[PDB]
This record gives structure tokens, sequence and C-alpha cells, in this order.
């Protein structure tokens, strides 16, 4: 049962910002189904990203991969905001 | 608000995150802390979760 879970909540400026990073992000993890699973999305300004994993372990290397794309995109989102 | 983690285990336990520049670019560091958080964490609930070698024992033996 995949009972060790992990929501992770990130606010940007606002809900355009957060809707398209949701649609950028896209995951893809190396983890088995039965052992790992992600749901993202994202509600006005706040994005969910919902983590569920047979124990910490698994838990730990998904969660990890995934933060990296999201701040891959606050990074891109940053420079284009700005100029 | 800044971005934030919650965690639960089917052992009782319940953990909850939270940590010029730009708004998005305080974002990104917070998320490195968080990320850091996180990984303590879960590495620390591991090691003290291992804290078998017989049970790989009892099979062999089974067989011989």
């Amino acid at each position: 049962s995949l009972d060790h879970t992990l929501e992770l909540k990130i606010p940007f400026e606002t809900e355009r910002q957060a809707t398209i990073a949701t649609k950028v992000l896209s995951p893809d993890p190396i983890l088995k189904p039965q052992d790992f699973q992600v749901d993202y999305s994202s509600e006005k300004n706040v994005m969910l990203v919902q983590f569920r994993s047979i124990d910490d372990r698994v838990l730990r290397v998904g969660v990890s991969s995934i933060i990296d794309s999201i701040k891959t995109i606050v990074e891109a989102m940053d420079v284009l905001s700005h100029h | 608000k800044l971005p934030v983690a919650q965690y639960s285990a089917p052992d009782g336990v319940e953990k909850s995150f939270a940590p010029q520049l730009t708004y998005l670019g305080q974002l990104r560091t917070q998320l490195t802390g968080l990320q850091d958080d996180i990984n303590e964490f879960l590495t620390g609930r591991m090691e003290l979760a291992k804290n078998a070698d017989e049970k790989r024992i009892q099979e062999e033996i089974n067989q011989l």
C-alpha cells in the first residue's frame, strides 16, 4: 500500500503562472507506478503536488527529482517574467 | 505565504515543513530549502528504520 504520503503546495504570483507550470511539468518517474505515484494540479495561484509511496526511500528519490523539475520552471518563469 | 510540505506515514507520524532578488527568485531558494529539509528528514527516517541476514540464512539451509 502506498501510505507514505507527502503533499507539496507551491505559491506563484498568480493563477496563470500556476496553471502554466502544471502544464509544463509533465513528470515521468523512474519509479514503479506500484511503488510511487504523483498527482499535480493547481488551485488559483498555488500548485498542488501530491506524492504517494511504498516507503520513505522511494518517496525520497521521487520527490527530490520532481522538486528539481519544478525549480527549473520557476527559474524559467523568473527570467521570462523580467525579460 | 511560502512553499510548504506536509508528510504522513502509516506509523502514526505527521510532519510539516516550512522554511535585489526577485519573488520567484526567492521562491526557487525556499524550494531548495524544502528539498533539503525533506531529504534530511526522510533519510533520517530510513536510518532509524534500519537501526534479515538470519532470514537470508534460513532459506539456504531450507534448500540444502
